[PDB]
């Protein structure tokens, strides 16, 4: 049928007139499916013969099984009006709440049902050519929405959604859910009382242009949804198998990290890491990477975690989320949500390197605003978090940084390994502690650089470096004071950006020398750094600025 | 009334702005206000041939109330709100005793719209897990929060304010946003009686910062230098760079002085004694640095912008200014950073407007999506000015106080 709803008023864009694109001579056989598929939606009333003082057309094809008519808006869609998203996400299974009863209805020629505009219905038009061109084509034109226009999609949404309005507001009990072609309905009813619901929906569809299929041909649980497993009252991903292969190439590490990030939405602790490293240089999909021990390691760790099957539960809105973290190694966080203990909502990982170097700390709390956002988004509420920090750890560090931080209610378990700080940086400078003085020169030109210090102690070390940069020095010459130093130093220098970093108590970087600086200043007990306007002739400044002013 | 044709004009498009997530609380109270907005015949619902959209959010004391992020749209209807039918601000106003800020948004509810505005002004009331479409409205009449509306009614507001402004002369009153400014030298319980008052003439016709606003008592917060009995090496190290620093704003400022007083390699922890002249440049700079900058003036044509630096234990400093550091006001604050941190800003922007008639670009040192998700919070002004992320560079925080 064709909804009787009223129609979407379109438009083409603004400096555009609708397409004039040329038929090109077809076959007979396509001729012939052609003027077949046609006639039938001519009687149907989805199109409509139409004359040659309608200037528009478009191209119309016909592929194999039996035929099919494919129309090509390529030129309609370039030329049409924008149009509002359809849906601006996808529900998630832990979004949603259980149902005793579930059942999934498809609707029948979808677009096909709903009605194109009046005014918008020319610039369909499109020609059935006569066999080697010779004379004048049939033309029709839409009088519903066509297949592959960029319209369709959106306004078929509106439509369904318009039609289930009222619907909806008589049966505040039940759900459904709208995507595509497909409605998903539940209810907490018995078999039989639902049945006669869906029949009133059906109906309710029909009093209205759509279709759907006859009382006894519709699923039973478990439904297979999006990529997931849904039962009444429990979910989990449709079933993942992990290849069993002696070689793995480029594409099957992809396919691969896909699933496991996949699974990761539910099974606990899955880790991807050491398989992406194996993804970075640009190699062919079909290249074979070894594996190396590491990511081999994480493979059968993953198996473990996916052996026996995991599944989750459904949301309460009654009671609260609370929201678990664990640090599981370098960069890498996971973290489980749950309501009751360990029935868990969903699971999930971060592992995200903002910037070039960081903290524990930093990391936490950037893991912690994903999950609230993500909370935000399926629940509408944030959690309760279950930290493994202590709050003293958190105090210290909040207050002493300069980045506005706030993490909302919380709680401190004992889950280790624990976030910790590994090294404070001293808040007055050291006394009977050695002062080094230190900078770095770099030529702009050759890139030879030096790195050095001076002490108020006498001392003086002067070093030559190679291909590196102004930047890359001064933190050379860092370097060397925490090295040829004591347990606790005072270091002072003119850069900024070294100050930056190690200000911000790092330890994790993308750099290897930052590393080690790392490595040095948790071994120290005590270090205060301080910095001074460079070439402003400094006590000190002035003199390591000379023993490393040469290149 | 008949209403005023509005126009984006060239090949600025309107607003396609994705609407951020909203707690459950916060989507009912929007669906239950826009209820009534539809049935009043302020907004309609609107179909899918609306691509424009403009995110809204709401806030609080017991009631909410809806808000609306006309930034984008603001920023494409400029030369309209601006050059066609720009409000002059007055000069006069940060000069007087107190301020008052009184929200008069509710009028441009009775003006329309022009309707083939409208359609710009398209916004999403989102759902929860994505289960339903969302619903999609349309402003039929002048929306709260979009520049053009006091753009629009001020030939209305004009009548309305005449026989005050004709019975009070030294009142100046402004009119930015869904706000109007109210400033007057009279005596607080005086001020007081004129702005209820001015609020029944608007009550025929349809009507951190504590009470009002005291423009007069608006000193920068001068760059300090520690007064101290005994210096070390570190302290006049971090003297001259905290001096070194200020040059670069302030003409006049000398170092040459205390660069002597460091004169080998020396330790940190080892101290110095002040020179005759040393302790005589101090004071000298001591003195620039309370008076405001000699060389800096406000240039209408350029963007303000307004950097905040967490100095912790519940402070925070900021500086506004149009090129980098030639500052035109440097200020301070004083339970959590982000209320804090919004707080701040509402304040900052509060005198910018009384200031120059605009609000500042923010420099914001935070994580965006810290910022974006708990921004809505503590937020209780009807305006959101413009805003990105830094780091804030740890020495800039150090030479404010
Ligand atoms: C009804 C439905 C079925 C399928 C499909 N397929 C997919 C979706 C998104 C559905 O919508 C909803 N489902 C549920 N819970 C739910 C509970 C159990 C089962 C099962 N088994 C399915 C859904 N809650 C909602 N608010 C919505 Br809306």
């Amino acid at each position: 049928p064709i909804s009787p709803i009223e129609t979407v008023p379109v438009k083409l864009k603004p400096g555009m007139d609708g397409p004039k694109v040329k038929q090109w001579p077809l076959t007979e056989e396509k001729i012939k499916a052609l003027v077949e598929i046609c006639t039938e939606m001519e009687k149907e009333g989805k199109i409509s013969k139409i004359g040659p003082e309608n200037p528009y057309n478009t191209p119309v094809f016909a592929i194999k099984t039996k035929w099919r008519k494919l129309v090509d808006f390529r030129e309609l869609n370039k030329r049409t009006q924008d149009f509002w998203e359809v849906q601006l996400g996808i529900p998630h299974p832990a979004g949603l709440k259980k149902k005793k009863s579930v059942t999934v209805l498809d609707v029948g020629d979808a677009y096909f049902s709903v009605p194109l505009d009046e005014d918008f219905r020319k610039y369909t038009a499109f020609t059935i050519p006569s066999i080697n061109n010779e004379t004048p084509g049939i033309r029709y034109q839409y009088n519903v929405l066509p297949q592959g226009w960029k319209g369709s999609p959106a306004i078929f949404q509106s439509s369904m959604t318009k039609i289930l309005e009222p619907f909806r507001k008589q049966n505040p009990d039940i759900v459904i859910y709208q995507y595509m072609d497909d409605l998903y309905v539940g209810s907490d009813l018995e078999i039989g009382q639902h049945r006669t619901k869906i029949e009133e929906l059906r109906q309710h569809l029909l009093r209205w242009g759509l279709t759907t299929p006859d009382k006894k041909h519709q699923k039973e649980p478990p439904f297979l949804w999006m990529g997931y497993e849904l039962h009444p009252d429990k979910w989990t991903v449709q079933p993942i198998v992990l290849p069993e292969k002696d070689s793995w190439t480029v594409n099957d590490i992809q396919k691969l990290v896909g699933k496991l990030n996949w699974a990761s939405q539910i099974y606990p602790g899955i880790k991807v890491r050491q398989l992406c490293k194996l993804l970075r240089g640009t190699k062919a999909l079909t290249e074979v990477i070894p594996l190396t021990e590491e990511a081999e390691l994480e493979l059968a760790e993953n198996r473990e975690i996916l052996k026996e099957p995991v599944h989750g539960v459904y949301y309460d809105p009654s009671k609260d989320l609370i929201a678990e973290i664990q640090k599981q190694g370098q960069g890498q966080w996971t973290y489980q949500i749950y309501q009751e203990p360990f029935k868990n909502l969903k699971t999930g990982k971060y592992a995200r390197m903002r910037g070039a170097h960081t903290n524990d700390v930093k990391q936490l709390t950037e893991a912690v605003q994903k999950i609230t956002t993500e909370s935000i988004v399926i629940w509408g509420k944030t959690p309760k978090f279950k930290l493994p920090i202590q709050k003293e750890t958190w105090e210290t560090w909040w207050t002493e940084y300069w980045q506005a931080t706030w993490i909302p209610e919380w709680e401190f378990v004992n889950t280790p390994p624990l976030v910790k700080l590994w090294y404070q940086l001293e808040k007055e400078p050291i006394v009977g502690a050695e002062t080094f003085y230190v900078d770095g020169a770099a030529n702009r030109e050759t890139k030879l650089g030096k790195a050095g210090y001076v002490t108020n102690r006498g001392r003086q070390k002067v070093v030559t470096l190679t291909d590196t940069t102004n930047q890359k020095t001064e933190l050379q010459a860092i370097y060397l004071a925490l090295q040829d130093s004591g347990l606790e130093v005072n270091i002072v220098t003119d850069s900024q950006y070294a100050l930056g970093i190690i200000q911000a108590q790092p330890d994790q970087s993308e750099s290897e020398l930052v590393n080690q600086i790392i490595e040095q200043l948790i071994k120290k007990e005590k270090v205060y750094l301080a910095w001074v306007p460079a070439h402003k002739g400094i006590g000190g400044n002035e003199q390591v600025d000379k023993l490393v002013s040469a290149g | 009334i008949e209403t005023v044709p509005v126009k984006l004009k060239p090949g600025m498009d309107g607003p396609k702005v994705k609407q951020w997530p909203l707690t459950e609380e916060k989507i009912k109270a929007l669906v239950e206000i826009c209820t009534e907005m539809e049935k009043e015949g302020k907004i309609s619902k609107i179909g899918p041939e609306n691509p424009y959209n403009t995110p809204v959010f709401a806030i609080k004391s017991t009631k909410w109330r809806k808000l609306v992020d006309f930034r984008e749209l603001n920023k494409r209807t400029q030369d309209f709100w601006e050059v066609q039918l720009g409000i002059p601000h007055p000069a006069g106003l940060k000069k007087k005793k107190s301020v008052t800020v009184l929200d008069v948004g509710d009028a441009y509810f009775s003006v329309p719209l022009d309707e083939d505005f409208r359609k710009y002004t398209a916004f999403t009331i989102p759902s929860i897990n994505n289960e339903t479409p969302g619903i999609r409205y349309q402003y039929n009449v002048l929306p709260q929060g979009w520049k053009g509306s006091p753009a629009i009614f001020q030939s209305s507001m004009t009548k309305i304010l005449e026989p005050f402004r004709k019975q009070n002369p030294d009142i100046v009153i402004y009119q930015y946003m869904d706000d109007l400014y109210v400033g007057s030298d009279l005596e607080i319980g005086q001020h007081r009686t004129k702005i209820e008052e001015l609020r029944q003439h608007l009550l025929r016709w349809g009507l951190w910062m504590g009470y009002e606003l005291h423009p007069d008592k608006w000193t920068v917060q001068p760059i300090v230098l520690p007064e101290k009995d005994s210096w070390t090496v570190n302290d006049i190290q971090k003297l001259v760079g905290k001096l070194n620093w200020a040059s670069q704003i302030y003409p006049g400022i000398k170092v040459r002085q205390l660069c002597k007083l460091l004169r080998g390699t020396k330790a940190l922890t080892e101290v110095i004694p002040l020179t005759e002249e040393a302790e005589l440049e101090l004071a000298e700079n001591r003195e620039i640095l309370k008076e405001p900058v000699h060389g800096v003036y406000y240039d209408p044509s350029k963007d303000l912008i307004a950097e905040i630096q967490k100095q912790g234990q519940g402070q925070w400093t900021y500086q506004i200014y149009q090129e980098p550091f030639k500052n035109l006001k440097t200020g301070k604050y004083a339970t959590n950073d982000v209320k804090q941190l919004t707080e701040a800003v509402q304040k900052i922007t509060t005198e910018s407007i009384v200031i120059w008639g605009k609000t500042p670009k923010f420099k914001l040192p935070i994580q965006k999506e810290t910022w974006e998700t708990w921004w809505t919070e503590y937020w209780q002004a009807t305006w959101i000015p413009e805003w990105e992320f830094v780091n804030t560079p740890p020495l800039v925080k150090l030479w404010y106080q």
